[PDB]
């Protein structure tokens, strides 16, 4: 997986470059996967210019014209022949009328016997057409753009015909090879390739990982012009914008061909074709390649310093007319006679790239692809983010980024442009009147209020700065379930990126987000002058009411205002096409701003939900291609959530006036409370909901509120599949659910209770987020709570009899609830089935943080569960050592499911090695796509030593997996985990969600033995209360889907499917057994157990049982015990066990996946809605097989270091003696090391070897994640280049990289490793000679570091350590930097000051002996081991050097090191010491 | 961050000192301080799913507030000193808090989440507090509800429940008639609970504010012999049976005719109505001043008869029982979901 190009500059052609081309993509190969079988295809393909010399030799039927006079096409045809040939006659008559002359036609020979199975039965037909060039087609610019014009027509008419084929590509200056082939397969496969005709410039590749099993020829990239990487989370408002601008689109090049060219886009087409179609458009459409590409991902241009005036303008320009396509991305277009290569707006993937004497530019994806020269090797740099790497064959150099860009933006005054066109709304201050209804109470009881809600939401995002956090995330019953009147917005759950993506972070990478929207109508996009930029431009999506009345008052002719009614008497229908009818009316006078208001509204007039009303207008003016004329902003008083604000700002709303809350905080502070001020409150509450906006953006990963207004992230759970194509086209939902008139129903219901209301004038209490009596039912309802308590601490089962009743009938609580046994079965006796102690080995503890939990807690849950039987797991705080032996009285405290988390806390080579299963925390169930954050008050010096941090400093967990930008990188990962520990098995923890069957499929293939689903009900210990309540899907529909997809694609037999989330009844059990299960996982019933109430305060850390707090004096009042845990357990397997008896069942294998048994309830039907619902989804069995037999084979074999290393080391490392080797190591070879690490660490221990015991030597290119997890002792000499993420979770040892021997140049200037390199390591040293990637350091928690420049984020997360960088740096440099120290070297102070991120670092200049002393023997150490001469001149300059030495050290670290350092000199012990400097520093 | 649950300690308000209750017919306890109650009211902890409001039968013992009461909400007001906002939550869903503070023996108290090894908040005493407060400061005024339908009830009773549904009606808009045999309303709360535990002023207070809401009682009619059920449902189209329950099982054991032998219920309700006619210088009482008492038969009515016979200032009172006397702390059988069965040693 991944890309690559080899292009001659000089334009000079030869066969070698695409044989050396066709060589990469065989070396590339190895990153993939298996799928069915290894000889299957997942998609690879070739490209090269047009090879005239071979045509001309071959054809011999063909009169060919000159190099750039005629273009050749290459088309994919089923095996029939009757529409072949009816096809062929088609578009001859197509090119006729277009007037161009056809040459001829020709069939390319294929060898169908050197392909797989799969790839052979789907083998379509292969013809090229030869396009003939009229004399008025002066300019072979024109020649395309008719070809093109053709191109679209045929497509046209095909799929108006019905037919299949597919044009590869058609152009003059490039034919493109593809198919389901691995590389070393399609040079057999094209024999046209294996003839030594072929002269070409350039040859690009790429190969594809085909994330499901079943790819089609067409889906394969290389596309028409670019090859893509990695996906676009902008692909559903992607293509509703362009849908919508394509109505409008007019030029003067196209003339009236755009009638002809309406579909400018496929449907249908992945993210890579739809991304090629509008690209090859808008390049058609007269503008530049590169100036199209910068148009289409542009760098970061709001929140960023660096940038120059021209570029800022330029970028807020064209950021006006079209948005953003953000997602991991790595751009490689061509035009026949220019190359460019892009990165996204973050840049998450990688790319290096070489240069040598006989300009041979080697551009892909690792290093070591190809075989080159180092005595010829020039330039080793890298595609730096916001960096545009083109190339100019006819030029034959590489024209420098800085001046490409420099004259794209001079190209026009852009400056002046934003300068004069930009329109002023300046509100008047004396036009001020605090607005109030005098039915404050009516209408917020019509919008559903409650005073729960505002005391638990609204005066805590004052009081804080933020929204607010919670605790033991949501388990009420789904709103179409739910009895109780629930609004619209609660039947929509938000979306998240689990595989193929990371979720991008806000706080810390601010300068990457923009919150910039556009008010108004664009303008003509292809020839924009002016009147795309006379717009109003806002800085939040939210709005204040004067900055409203602004809006509404201004009355300028060409930005219009207009009002429009949301309100309905009886027909949704009618009110909907009556706002239709004045929106359109109002189009037509020439608005351009609409304003959706629910005011003047009466007990006669009712509101429509302000989402449905929203999505209605927006795909409604979508559809009529005028949504480019309007600007929808919206009015209403349902929101006052972050939820309901970004589910109107993903579903259209340009803008939300809460003018409810506005005047609730007007009548609150009449009334006394919330003693801020009226226009200091509401700035505030503006403040707080962008920044939940920018939130929830970060979730998915969608870093720009322009893209993220198209996109469509939402899930309808439980709206009927007509009304979503009706009005949320697009919307993924799996069980249709409710209809309008369902919704009508509950609307006027709850309007007319709410206008009614002539008892109280107060506010019920809500009940989403606590337990009232007559509220919203809960699944621990105290009933529940207490029964379960009094009967696992009686041992007595008739209690726990009552309380399983209890909790399953007499209510409906989640969807599993709705299945029912047939009860016509042969039951069996109890003691003919399996027994509880088989029963109890598949269960799980489900991971709980060390820091959320208590010692004592924890400790008693890890004993019962091993003492059970069971695996019980550890949290992402790590795990003291000591736990790894069993006490005197048999307690074993060992956890045998070590999770491996964002944070990479206590990652180590004993740590990993000392395990039975490995898990990666990819998300949980509350919240998916958030990290964590852990301040110093409640970082107790007791968990930071575990965690390896200092004591009282604020650790930060990033959200995403900083080593998992892809499903490539997913498997790397694997792979490594694999070989750290190859007697474990490996475990990785999804979350339910559409196209959760996708992403399993692709995890399957990724090698990934076990796959767990955990539903958004699960509990965690922290996370902002939006992010609990409205994330994630019920477990269920993502168990059936996942089940589904993996036994269709036939992998379902080597996996093991798992399931957690408020599993509280053996009939839960048994229900998940059924859909599929084969481990379960309980973590909030063993809380209740051991004592917890379920009072939702851990977050507080407070928990007055004491089971989840730090206190000591909370600590003394617990009173669990393992024994209650195990009678829970046991008591759920005869429960089971009882069930099992009643169904006649006989083994766990023989039941699992047999749904038949299962039938909808009639409760359900009884149910006033929830019987709309259409349950045939998980009620389906395909035929295959349902459980794990085979072993999924791994690859550990046949690598490096079994082969060649610990053969000749065993000896070594069991005697404690030295030894040295020298191996050499290729690109294929990922980790080379790993292996040797666990051996020594399960040998030895933490403790290790005596420095420098193994002296491993090596040569030329690494694999990708070279040393990880390599212990003290141990040394890696590697005397070249590497890839990606070095010294992965390194637990000491050195490691020593130096260019090549063949380098003469500035190998201290040229990058010498990729992106990532020591993510979450511990301690260690290092020594790279040369220039770092992107995210140098990410999570650095002790380990030193010598290096010649870093990337940009350098520094992210560090928690200790040190850094030494000898020169230059990128920007971001220390974001969220909350430990350790970073002596940069630097010269020009003020950039340095500017370049850094200045939120939480503080800079100084070294004036410590020791400090210097260690700064001269770290570089003494360097050059002893390296011989940099940068190294050297500092040793030499040392005088100057120290002087020009910056220090940068953050205040809480730098406080508590003084601190516990006069508390030493004091001369107290050191636990006494870091106990009274946490007390003071956190009073 | 609160913290109150433990950097805090359970108090009690200022009682009247034991040695000089016994003379003055008066309440024997007042409400918290502004300081007190608030520092009280700060002990409670935000508590989620609050185990003070299931209000359930749970192992034929009752436990947390059946009528509901929004007791984490009125806490976190006291605490935060805003009390009209309070008391309005309060009314929200009680309507005799002047009762139900100064006489409930707070199941709440008992079983809540705080009551973990630990003394509970006092959510009585809370209650009581704001609802003193607020009746002195004079927030409470009568709603008069303006809509009214013609319509007819005639609640029977003028007990708490009768009270409280005349109450809920004439909100609603139907006018309700209570019918009751002794002269002033009330039921339990006049003549059965003792002048200690329920000053009458206030039971006369409330009457007075139903009156004035309209609720129209008539007194000295027994609905039995007087009046007939079938003229009455001609003349009411409904009628709300709360006849109470004052029949009093007896023991069938030989001796129990001769003269002195007397029931709880009716020695209460001749005391109670003598010292509200003339401070018992009628004469019409049960006097046992020079005389031994023996109450047999434990509970809130041996307890209202002891501390009635102690203020008669009998010779010798002993209080009889066959339950053994509870233990004093929790035992194995008993758990803090359920209503404590610990020493007690109430008022009396
Ligand atoms: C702390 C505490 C202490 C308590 N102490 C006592 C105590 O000492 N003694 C005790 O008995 N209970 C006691 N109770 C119980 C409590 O008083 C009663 O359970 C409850 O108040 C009676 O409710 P009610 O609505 O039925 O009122 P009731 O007073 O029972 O309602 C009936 C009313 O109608 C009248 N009536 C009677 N017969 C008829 C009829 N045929 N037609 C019409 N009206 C009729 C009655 O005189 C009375 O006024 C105590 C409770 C608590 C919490
Ligand atoms: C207090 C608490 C803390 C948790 N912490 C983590 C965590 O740190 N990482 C994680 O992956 N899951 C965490 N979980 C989720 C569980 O480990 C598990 O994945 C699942 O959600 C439990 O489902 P259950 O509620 O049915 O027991 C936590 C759950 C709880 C209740
Ligand atoms: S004291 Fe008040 S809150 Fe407590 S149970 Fe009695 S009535 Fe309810
Ligand atoms: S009384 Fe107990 S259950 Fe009720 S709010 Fe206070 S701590 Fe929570
Ligand atoms: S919800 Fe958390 S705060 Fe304690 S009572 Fe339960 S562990």
């Amino acid at each position: 997986c991944g890309i690559g190009l080899y292009a001659h500059l000089k334009g000079k052609q030869t066969h070698d470059i695409v044989k050396q081309g066709l060589k990469m993509l065989c070396q590339l190969d190895h990153r993939g996967g298996q799928g069915s079988d290894p000889d299957t295809g997942d998609g690879a393909g070739l490209l090269v210019q047009i090879p005239d010399a071979f045509f001309r030799k071959e054809c011999k039927n063909i009169n060919l014209p000159e190099k750039e006079r005629y273009g050749v096409g290459m088309v994919f045809f089923s095996q029939k022949e009757d529409e072949r040939k009816k096809i062929e006659k088609q578009i001859n008559a197509l090119i006729e009328q277009e007037g161009q002359v056809v040459l001829g036609w020709r069939t390319v020979p294929v060898n169908v016997g050197k392909i797989g199975t799969v790839a052979q039965k789907s083998c379509p037909f292969v013809r090229q057409v030869f396009i003939g060039a009229s004399s008025d087609l002066k300019d072979n610019l024109s020649f395309e753009r008719k070809l093109y014009v053709i191109r679209k027509q045929a497509e046209n008419w095909g799929v108006t015909e019905g037919l299949d084929f597919y044009f590869a590509s058609l152009s003059s200056q490039t034919i493109v090879y593809k198919g389901l082939l691995t590389p070393e397969q399609v040079d057999a496969f094209y024999s046209d390739l294996q003839d030594e005709a072929f002269v070409s410039a350039f040859a690009l590749v790429h190969s594809r990982f085909s994330t499901n099993t079943f790819p089609t020829w067409e889906r394969a990239h290389p596309n028409r012009y670019l090859v893509h990487n990695g996906e676009i989370n902008t692909l559903r408002g992607n293509i509703n914008w362009m849908r919508a601008r394509e109505q409008q689109f007019v030029s003067e090049s196209f003339g009236e061909d755009l009638n002809k060219i309406l579909p400018i886009l496929n449907a249908d087409g992945s993210d890579s074709s739809i991304l090629d179609n509008a690209f090859e458009f808008f390049v058609m459409a007269g503008r530049k390649p590169a100036h199209t590409a910068m148009m289409l991902i542009p760098e970061p241009w709001t929140e960023n310093t660096h940038m120059s005036k021209e570029k800022r303008a330029f970028y807020e320009y064209h950021s006006s007319l079209m948005e953003p396509w953000d997602g991991p991305t790595a751009i490689s277009f061509t035009d026949g006679k220019q190359i460019g290569a892009i990165l996204d707006r973050n840049g998450l993937r990688p790319a290096r790239y070489y240069v040598t004497k006989d300009d041979y530019i080697i551009f892909s994806s690792e290093v070591g692809v190809i075989e080159v020269e180092q005595e010829n090797v020039l330039y080793k740099n890298r595609l730096e983010p916001g960096k545009m790497l083109l190339i100019d064959l006819e030029e034959g150099r590489i024209i420098s980024d800085e001046e490409v860009k420099t004259q794209i933006a001079t190209e026009y005054p852009y400056q002046k442009w934003l300068e004069e066109e930009l329109v002023q709304v300046n509100p008047d201050p004396e036009s001020r009147e605090e607005e109030q209804f005098s039915d404050l109470l009516t209408r917020q009881k019509a919008f559903g209020y409650t005073y729960e809600d505002i005391q638990k939401y609204l005066i805590p995002v004052i009081k804080e700065g933020k929204d607010p956090l919670g605790s033991m995330g949501n388990d009420a019953p789904l709103a179409v379930l739910s009895d109780r009147a629930q609004s619209l917005f609660n039947y929509f759950k938000q979306l998240f990126a689990q595989v193929t993506n990371p979720p991008i972070d806000a706080i810390r990478e601010q300068l990457v987000t923009s919150t910039m929207t556009w008010l108004g109508a664009e303008g003509d996009l292809l020839h924009p002058s002016e009147r795309n930029v006379r717009r109003i431009k806002l800085y939040t999506p939210v709005l204040s009411n004067e900055q409203f009345y602004a809006l509404k008052t201004i009355v300028h002719p060409d930005l219009k205002s207009q009002k429009i009614d949301v309100l309905f008497s009886e027909d949704l229908e009618r009110g909907l096409k009556d706002m239709f009818t004045q929106a359109e009316k109002a189009i037509s006078q020439g608005v351009s701003l609409l304003i959706l208001s629910d005011k003047k509204m009466n007990e006669r007039l009712t509101p429509i939900p302000p989402l449905l009303a929203v999505s209605a207008l927006h795909q409604h003016l979508i559809r009529k291609g005028l949504r480019t004329k309007v600007s929808i902003i919206v009015e209403s008083g349902e929101a006052r959530e972050v939820h309901h604000f970004a589910a109107l700002i993903g579903y259209g709303a340009d803008a939300i006036n809460p003018y409810l809350a506005y005047a609730t905080y007007k009548q609150e502070i009449d009334e006394g409370r919330l003693d801020i001020s009226y226009e200091e409150a509401v700035s505030k509450y503006g403040k707080s909901i962008t920044e939940g906006v920018v939130k929830v953006m970060s979730k998915m990963g969608i870093s720009t509120v322009q893209s993220y207004r198209g996109a469509q992230i939402f899930e309808a759970v439980g709206i009927s599949r007509d009304v979503i194509d009706r009005y949320f086209s697009g919307t993924a939902s799996q069980l249709g659910g409710i209809d309008l008139q369902t919704i009508a129903e509950e609307a006027q219901r709850r309007h007319r209770e709410a206008y009614q209301d002539d008892y109280s004038k107060t506010l019920e209490p809500g009940s989403d987020f606590q337990w009232r009596n007559g509220g919203e039912h809960h699944a621990f309802n105290p009933k529940t709570i207490h029964t379960l308590q009094w009967a696992c601490r009686r041992n007595d089962y008739n209690l726990f009899k009552q309380y399983t009743k209890a909790a399953d009938e007499e209510r409906i609580g989640f969807l599993r609830n709705l299945f029912a046994f047939d009860g016509n079965r042969k039951p069996l006796k109890l003691e003919e089935v399996e027994s509880a102690e088989s029963i109890v080995k598949r269960f799980k503890t489900g991971a709980m943080s060390f820091g959320s939990l208590s010692k004592e807690a924890h400790e008693a849950l890890a004993i019962a569960m091993n003492r059970l039987g069971g695996k019980s797991n550890s949290g992402e705080g790590g795990e003291d050592p000591k736990r790894f032996v069993p006490d005197e009285n048999g307690d074993d405290r060992r956890s045998a499911i070590k999770q491996i988390a964002s944070g990479r806390f206590g990652v180590k080579s004993h740590y990993l090695v000392n395990a039975d299963e490995l898990q990666i925390k990819m998300a949980q169930g509350a919240k998916p796509g958030e990290g964590g954050q852990l301040p110093g008050n409640k970082v107790y010096p007791w968990v930071a030593d575990v965690r390896g941090s200092t004591p009282g400093v604020g650790l930060i967990s990033p959200p995403p997996h900083h080593d998992i930008y892809s499903i490539e990188d997913l498997a790397q990962l694997i792979h490594d985990l694999k070989n750290a520990n190859r007697d474990a098995r490996i475990s990785v923890k999804l979350v339910s969600k559409a196209g959760v069957g996708t992403i399993a499929a692709g995890v399957a293939k990724a090698t990934a033995d076990v796959i767990v689903i955990s539903g958004y009900d699960g509990g965690t210990g922290a996370s902002p209360k939006t992010s609990i309540k409205h994330t994630g899907l019920p477990w269920e529909l993502g168990l059936a889907e996942a089940h589904q997809t993996l036994m269709l694609n036939g992998l379902r037999d080597r996996v093991v499917l798992e399931t957690d989330g408020k599993l509280m009844t053996g009939r839960d059990v048994v229900m998940a057994a059924l859909l599929g299960a084969e481990e379960f996982g309980f973590a909030t019933a063993p809380l209740v157990v051991l004592g917890c109430v379920m009072m939702r305060a851990c977050h507080l850390d407070t928990c007055p049982v004491g089971v989840a707090t730090q206190n000591p004096e909370l600590r003394k009042k617990f009173m669990g015990d393992p024994d209650h845990i195990v009678n829970y357990m046991l008591f759920i397997a005869e429960e089971v066990r009882e069930y099992m008896a009643a169904l006649g069942f006989k083994t766990f294998d023989e039941m699992i996946g047999r749904t038949d048994v299962l039938h909808v309830s009639e409760r359900a039907k009884e149910h006033w809605k929830a019987s709309q619902l259409d349950l045939s989804t998980l009620l389906y069995q395909p035929e295959g097989v349902r459980t794990f037999q085979s072993p999924q084979n791994h690859k550990i074999d046949q690598s490096l270091d079994i082969t060649t290393i610990l053969p000749a080391v065993q000896e070594a490392i069991e005697s404690g003696k030295e030894a040295d080797i020298s191996i050499e190591i290729n690109n294929t070879n990922r980790v080379a090391g790993t292996i040797t690490g666990s051996e020594i660490s399960k040998r030895y221990g933490e403790e290790g070897l005596p420095e420098d015991t193994i002296k491993l030597h090596f040569t030329g290119s690494a694999g990708q994640s070279f040393g990880a997890f390599v212990p003290k002792g141990m040394t890696l000499y590697l005397d070249g280049d590497s890839n990606d993420y070095v010294g992965k979770g390194l637990s000491g040892g050195k490691i020593i990289v130096k260019s090549s021997e063949g380098f003469n140049s500035a190998s201290d200037d040229n990058v010498i490793i990729g992106n990532v390199a020591f993510y979450g390591a511990t301690s260690g040293e290092a020594y790279i000679n040369g220039r770092a990637g992107e995210r140098f350091a990410v999570r650095n928690s002790g380990v030193n570091v010598v290096v010649e420049g870093i990337g940009d984020h350098g520094c992210e997360y560090m928690t200790g350590g040190s850094v030494v960088v000898l020169g230059d740096v990128g920007k971001n440099f220390a974001a969220g930097m909350s430990g350790g120290i970073a002596y940069v070297l630097t010269e020009d102070v003020k950039a340095f000051k500017r370049k850094c991120n200045l939120e939480m670092i503080l800079f100084e200049s070294l004036e410590d002996e020791k400090e210097i002393q260690q700064i001269k023997a770290m570089l003494e150490r360097h050059t002893a081991y390296t011989n940099s001469q940068k190294a050297e001149d500092l040793l030499d300059q040392w005088e100057d050097s120290v002087k020009k030495f910056v220090k940068v050290i953050p205040k809480n670290y730098k406080q508590m090191l003084a601190s516990i350092e006069e508390q030493k000199a004091a001369g107290l012990s050191d636990e006494e010491a870091i106990m009274f400097a946490f007390e003071a520093n956190t009073k | 961050k609160p913290t109150g649950f433990m950097e805090i300690k359970r108090e009690k308000p200022a009682e009247r000192d034991p040695l000089t209750r016994l003379k003055d017919w008066k309440e024997y306890s007042a409400p918290f301080s502004e300081e007190a109650s608030k520092r009280q009211g700060a002990r409670c902890m935000d508590c989620g799913t609050p185990f003070c409001q299931i209000g359930a039968d749970i192992n034929g013992f009752t436990s947390g507030c059946p009528i509901y009461n929004l007791i984490p909400e009125w806490n976190g007001l006291v605490y935060r000193g805003r009390w009209k906002e309070a008391l309005e939550r309060l009314l929200k869903t009680n309507n005799f808090p002047e009762f139900t503070g100064r006489v409930c023996p707070a199941p709440c108290e008992g079983s809540c989440t705080l009551a973990i090894s630990d003394p509970a908040v006092s959510i009585k005493n809370i209650e009581r507090t704001i609802i003193d407060k607020g009746f002195e400061n004079g927030w409470i005024q009568p709603r008069i509800p303006k809509k009214r339908t013609g319509k007819k009830v005639a609640i029977v009773g003028s007990g708490p429940a009768g009270l409280a549904s005349a109450d809920q009606l004439n909100q609603a808009g139907h006018s309700v008639t209570v019918f009751e045999r002794a002269d002033r309303a009330g039921g339990l709360l006049t003549y059965g609970i003792p002048n200690m535990k329920l000053e009458k002023g206030i039971v006369e207070r409330r009457i007075k504010l139903l009156t004035q809401e309209g609720i129209d009682f008539v007194t000295n009619t027994e609905i039995g012999v007087d009046i007939t059920a079938d003229e009455l449902k001609e003349q009411f189209d409904a009628v709300i049976l709360c006849t109470g329950a004052q029949k009093q099982r007896d023991l069938l054991i030989e001796g129990r005719d001769s003269k002195g032998v007397h029931y709880a219920m009716d020695y209460l309700t001749l005391a109670t109505k003598s010292y509200l006619d003339s401070n018992f210088k009628d004469k019409q009482f049960i006097d046992a001043k020079g005389k031994d008492v023996i109450v047999i038969g434990g509970g809130d009515t041996g307890a209202d008869c002891v501390a009635t016979a102690l203020r008669q200032k009998a010779k010798s009172v002993h209080q009889f029982g066959k339950h053994p006397k509870l233990p004093p702390a929790r035992t194995n059988d008993n758990m803090w979901p359920e209503q404590p069965h610990v020493f007690t040693l109430e008022y009396a």
